[PDB]
RNA sequence: UUCAAAUGAGAACUUUGAAGACUGAAGUGGGGAAAGGUUCCACGUCAACAGCAGUUGGACGUGGGUUAGUCGAUCCUAAGA
RNA sequence: AUAUGGAUUCUUCACGGUAACGUAACUGAAUGUGGAGACGUCGGCGCGAGCCCUGGGAGGAGUUAUCUUUUCUUCUUAACAGCUUAUCACCCCGGAAUUGGUUUAUCCGGAGAUGGGGUCUUAUGGCUGGAAGAGGCCAGCACCUUUGCUGGCUCCGGUGCGCUUGUGACGGCCCGUGAAAAUCCACAGGAAGGAAUAGUUUUCAUGCCAGGUCGUACUGAUAACCGCAGCAGGUCUCCAAGGUGAACAGCCUCUAGUUGAUAGAAUAAUGUAGAUAAGGGAAGUCGGCAAAAUAGAUCCGUAACUUCGGGAUAAGGAUUGGCUCUAAGGGUCGGACGAUCAACUUAGAACUGGUACGGACAAGGGGAAUCUGACUGUCUAAUUAAAACAUAGCAUUGCGAUGGUCAGAAAGUGAUGUUGACGCAAU
């Protein structure tokens, strides 16, 4: 996941299982002040939901990752 | 000598399976998936297939613009010319009989 | 219709260890060329010059760079010298011997 | 198989989290007298039966 | 995906207000049976398409590279 | 099936190289439908299991991994319910 | 969601072509009509794609006592888009017996052939854009390094009863004639809506926004499924190279994948599996059980009987290698004959040998009669495949719907029946 983070821009977080793209967009733009590109969800085998977010080009997800505590 | 696979779960060859070998600009064999070929429109009055009239599947009429789905003539993309012909003298013919 | 071709090698390297003699290099061209049959037939049609320092071959007969590579190699082993000499190409139809 | 409803899929990711040992500071914990897990399961022994 | 054919189309494409890119591509290739030419293409981004020009005279590719726009972002090869 | 090297307390069985062979395209090759359910991958690791062996493993321990407007489901109707 | 450009309008809802019909556009409600979705199987023929085979050239590798301008290998182009491209069909002109045209396969023409000139479907192919900037093959330089830089080439052809697959026009077959619906389009119709200082078309072009939910790893089997198991069993399907040959047969090889199944030593008896035998040739045995013999192809020759179709590969004979030659069988091109290019098919003749030659592999024993069932077909999964069952054919029986046969505890309930005696039902 911190592969995708410095390389592809991309924002990796767990979700919950009952949210579609639609609400993991709206949470990600006010949790964070960013803009979403894109968003990529999955099953994971353990039952929870793994999503890949992408920021557009105006953000750089390195200085949000470090912001929000986890580098 | 180089094999292909399906690009799809169905492994079966049915008529919505059908596949055609292409060569990619990477020099390798690769399947490629081909739907159904159209049928051309039928006349209403005769059945032999329509002149001027573009072949395709059924929704993709939808896409194409008026010029390829018709003719400039009454009936255009319903009856052909000859049966649009036997029409009109019929109706003159019979109308005429029953002045008289 | 047969404009000329000229196929020019460059023993410049092996020369200068003095385990190459390129005078007989081009000796050995002159009796082992085929051309349109048999050896000896060089009717004022394949000619190899020396200078001393390259050797030129100008054809006006079927002959191709993959042929003179197949004689130069030919000559190398006569003369147990694949282990050092190998023959290499730079450019079209100019070619090099690398003593490496 | 690779196709899948949500309901098979949903079985089978909680018999995986209940197959792994037992934590070993629950065995020191006072009047303790489990030792192993007694419902492990091996894909290739006893079936799901699903 | 598509091709132009035409000088005085080209440069309303280049003003077309939803084109911000282009790309100038050099080609050396051989003519049918005299000496090698540069070959120039003039590729313009639109939105849904991308507009090639391609010309093989070197004297007027070089007018055409001159007279584009310069609030356009161009590419050079 | 054979030789040598590497690893190891320990090598007919692990790894690499070399040699000799086989499947011979209706394959011992390359993908899938059912069915299985993490067996996939890496690191650690050998008491039990692999009816000899074992440093190896589909074993044991700890973690990682499945990204779709276009592929399917979803929609339609068949015998039927 | 919406704007601009274009088109259209003062003859309000476009023009061209004799026509087939053409186009960047070019008002169309209710209602109605038609088309697509939408369809069996087999046979040969035409064409396309990939693969196979092969020539020249530009690179790399292998062999090199000797020979081989040699052996191996790289030389690729997606969805999509523009222009163009077709058998069939159709249009105009013209008016046919001295009947012509024409398919491998005999059909077509005064209900208008042949011929001349046009129109159309775009399966498919070509060129260009996508796109060489990618990918592939090499060379010359830096270096623990985060790992790179600079260079070139990536081109032009041939061939076909080839293989696989797609497709087109046809032909054979039925007491068998070989789904439905969602959904999309066209036409008929003419309700309304509409211009002159102004409106309309989002079926023409360009531009803006959005596209949720669940599945997606891996095995797919002599170890990931089921058989108590890492069981020689069972379990649906796609892709398919070279040689030999009729061949998806057997046998050998390339790509790729495995080299796994407890081992070492020895070679008694008896076994299991594979084999060979002097002379005799079924004397063995319930019984030729088992084994042996026969075997491909070409030529010659082939009886009784028969439902005339068969019997038939009846029976019975001959030939088959290698090498060097000869003869016949074609396409295209400028107008009476030449030039040039490319297929394995058959027949024949010399020469040659330890008389061998379908040299391994592959591969029918045959004949004279009796019992029985007509034939193909079917059953006792795990001791019986048969003469048993079925079958076409033949005959009998019931019934005209308020009915025959049959089902249900009942029913405002069912099967035959989407049926009607050339039918249904029962033997
Ligand atoms: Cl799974
Ligand atoms: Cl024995
Ligand atoms: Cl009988
Ligand atoms: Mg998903
Ligand atoms: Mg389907
Ligand atoms: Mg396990
Ligand atoms: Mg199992
Ligand atoms: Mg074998
Ligand atoms: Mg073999
Ligand atoms: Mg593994
Ligand atoms: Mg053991
Ligand atoms: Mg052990
Ligand atoms: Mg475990
Ligand atoms: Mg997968
Ligand atoms: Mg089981
Ligand atoms: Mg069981
Ligand atoms: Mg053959
Ligand atoms: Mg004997
Ligand atoms: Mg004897
Ligand atoms: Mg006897
Ligand atoms: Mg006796
Ligand atoms: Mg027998
Ligand atoms: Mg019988
Ligand atoms: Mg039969
Ligand atoms: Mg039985
Ligand atoms: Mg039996
Ligand atoms: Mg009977
Ligand atoms: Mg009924
Ligand atoms: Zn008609």
């Amino acid at each position: 996941a911190m592969k995708k983070v410095e390389d592809g821009n991309i924002l990796v977080f767990q979700v919950s299982m009952k949210a579609n793209k639609y609400q993991i967009k709206k949470a990600v733009k006010e949790l964070y002040e960013v803009d979403v590109l894109k968003v990529n969800t999955l099953v994971r085998p353990n039952g929870t939901k793994k999503a890949y977010v992408r920021l557009t080009a105006d953000y750089d997800a390195l200085d949000i990752a470090n912001r929000i505590g986890y580098i | 000598a180089q094999r292909v696979t399906f690009r799809r779960r169905n492994p079966y060859n049915t008529r919505s399976n059908k596949i055609k070998v292409v060569k990619t600009p990477g020099g390798i064999l690769r399947a490629q998936h081909v739907k159904k070929l159209a049928t051309r429109p039928k006349c209403g009055d005769c059945g032999s297939a329509l002149q001027g009239i573009s072949t395709l599947r059924p929704r993709q009429y939808a896409t194409v613009s008026k010029t390829h789905k018709t003719v400039s003539r009454a009936y255009g993309g319903s009856r052909c010319a000859n049966c649009v012909k036997e029409r009109i003298i019929r109706a003159f013919l019979i109308e005429e009989q029953k002045i008289v | 219709q047969k404009i000329a071709k000229t196929f020019t090698v460059d023993v410049s390297s092996p020369t200068e260890n003095g385990v190459f003699d390129p005078a007989s290099y081009a000796k050995y061209l002159i009796d082992h060329i085929k051309v349109e049959g048999a050896v000896g037939n060089l009717g004022n049609a394949v000619t190899v010059t020396e200078d001393g320092t390259v050797v030129t071959v100008v054809s006006t007969a079927k002959f191709s760079g993959k042929y003179l590579k197949y004689l130069t190699k030919k000559y190398l082993k006569k003369n147990q010298l694949r282990d050092w000499i190998r023959f290499v190409s730079t450019k079209t139809n100019e070619y090099r011997l690398a003593f490496y | 198989a690779s196709h899948k409803t949500f309901r098979i899929k949903r079985f089978l990711a909680k018999k995986q989290k209940q197959n792994r040992p037992i934590p070993q500071w629950i065995q020191m914990k006072t009047g303790n007298k489990i030792m192993y897990n007694s419902k492990r399961r091996h894909w290739r022994r006893t079936k799901l039966g699903l | 995906a598509r091709e132009i054919t035409d000088i005085k189309q080209f440069l309303e494409l280049t003003r077309r207000a939803d084109v911000k890119t282009a790309t100038v591509k050099i080609n050396k290739k051989l003519n049918k049976a005299g000496k090698p030419f540069r070959q120039t293409k003039f590729k313009v981004r639109g939105s849904s398409s991308l507009y090639t020009l391609v010309i093989n005279d070197a004297g007027k590719a070089k007018k055409l590279i001159q007279s584009l726009p310069p609030t356009l972002k161009v590419n050079r090869l």
